[PDB]
């Protein structure tokens, strides 16, 4: 009865150490081939604790620290070889721009040709991610599996929603806008292609996430490229869970 | 015309977002849509001067922390953001401020305290813990409200004029 004690000695740990925690428990419960049963209980006293779905993983929780660990462990290849070949693309790539704020736009760049650019990119890395799904580590799928069978006991109307901007939020997108401190490039890109992989990472969350852009004027005009991908984002999404 | 560049952080959910969209939109979202890098743009007047805000809305998620060092440069203010009802949000600012005078190299550079969600009952931080860390800091501390817009304008503004002080006379 190796759970059961664990999860009472870690209501001792405080707030500060939640990190070396979720660490700590996810090399041991692994090392004995248990780490579908803590996931499980972890994942469903943060949903059996939610209110509602808005507030669900949402911030940094010991279960979402948790989660992302696994995420960082059991993707950390599987991220690199996929994201590697396209970031060296776009490096190495002559005068594309991809500045679509119109308040930071050079008086010489076009605002329409900078916005095809982007959607370009975009394109490449939305399309490389929903046609990966014969290379997921399969250490991975269960983890997206177990947070969503836990989901759908309560939530099944959300559950394929929460497993897809889970992963892009807390494991695809971090790499994508910091490619360096992920491991995935030896060196900082250059500041215009660092600009655009932070833009792009925007456009790929509101796909994960199922909503338009609503807050940013100048990200407006992606929304139509937006509603044309949430279908297939969400069958890539049902195929990992 | 004079342009303030202000930057938003504090951990998740704290309600960084509302309150800056309660400023630039005139409404509260009860949508919580985790942020990555949002910015915008604000004409006011404050003090009788018509000046342009910059606001720079950041990720309190952890996971994008590589990010902090560019926009901690790049940045003349900060406002720290913590919810009345989260006390690890009160803990986290402890290592936002001590990660701004890293980069800035300075141990006294533009910032306001904010204790967010005041219109809520339950609250696990006091005003007496805010206003004692704050005076450790020698910055101002501002309680506020996305849901109800008490003290959002009042918390923006206070930076600025923080900003005025730490300018050269
Ligand atoms: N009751 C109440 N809820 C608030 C208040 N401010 C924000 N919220 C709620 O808190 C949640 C998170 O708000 P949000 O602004 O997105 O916080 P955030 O700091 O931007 N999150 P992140 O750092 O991930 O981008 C939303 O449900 C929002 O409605 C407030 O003053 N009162
Ligand atoms: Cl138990
Ligand atoms: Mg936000």
């Amino acid at each position: 009865g190796e759970l059961p004690i664990a999860m009472a000695l870690a209501n001792v740990v405080p707030c500060s150490q939640w990190d070396e925690l979720a660490r700590v428990l996810v090399t041991l419960f692994d090392s004995r081939h248990l780490l579908y049963q803590l996931l499980w209980n972890m994942f469903s006293k943060e949903v059996e604790l939610a209110d509602s779905m808005q507030t669900l993983f949402r911030g940094n929780s010991l279960a979402s620290k948790i989660m992302t660990f696994c995420f960082k462990v059991y993707g950390a290849t599987y991220l690199q070889k996929l994201l590697d070949p396209l970031l060296r693309i776009v490096i190495t790539w002559q005068h594309v721009s991809f500045e679509v704020d119109p308040t930071r736009l050079e008086p010489s760049e076009s605002l329409e040709e900078n916005q095809r650019n982007l959607l370009q990119m975009t394109e490449k890395f939305f399309h490389a991610i929903i046609s990966s799904s014969s290379e997921f580590p399969p250490q991975l799928r269960s983890v997206c599996h177990c947070l969503y069978q836990v989901v759908s006991q309560r939530f099944p109307q959300n559950s394929i929603g929460a497993v897809g901007s889970a992963m892009f939020l807390r494991f695809i997108n971090p790499a994508i806008v910091s490619p360096y401190e992920a491991g995935i490039l030896d060196k900082k890109p250059p500041p215009r292609i660092e600009r655009g992989l932070k833009l792009m990472s925007k456009i790929l969350q509101s796909i994960a996430n199922h909503v338009l852009f609503t807050k940013e004027e100048h990200m407006r005009p992606f929304n139509d490229f937006v509603k044309s991908n949430f279908d297939a984002a969400r069958r890539f999404f049902l195929d990992i869970a | 015309m004079t342009e303030y560049k202000l930057v938003v952080v504090g951990a998740g959910g704290v309600g960084k977002s509302a309150l800056t969209i309660q400023l630039i939109q005139n409404h509260f979202v009860d949508e919580y849509d985790p942020t990555i890098e949002d910015s915008y743009r604000k004409q006011v007047v404050i003090d009788g001067e018509t000046c342009l805000l910059d606001i720079l809305d950041t990720a309190g998620q952890e996971e994008y922390s590589a990010m902090r060092d560019q926009y901690m440069r790049t940045g003349e203010g900060f406002l720290c953001v913590f919810a009345i009802n989260n006390t690890k949000s009160f803990e986290d600012i402890h290592h936002y401020r001590e990660q701004i005078k890293r980069v800035k190299d300075s141990e006294d550079v533009p910032m306001v305290l904010v204790g967010n969600k005041c219109d809520l009952p339950s609250r696990t931080v006091d005003t007496k813990q805010a206003q004692d860390l704050a005076r450790s800091y020698g910055i101002p501390f501002i309680e506020t409200s996305a849901k109800t817009r008490q003290g959002v304008d009042d918390a923006f503004y206070t930076l600025v004029r923080e900003i005025r002080k730490h300018k050269e006379k």
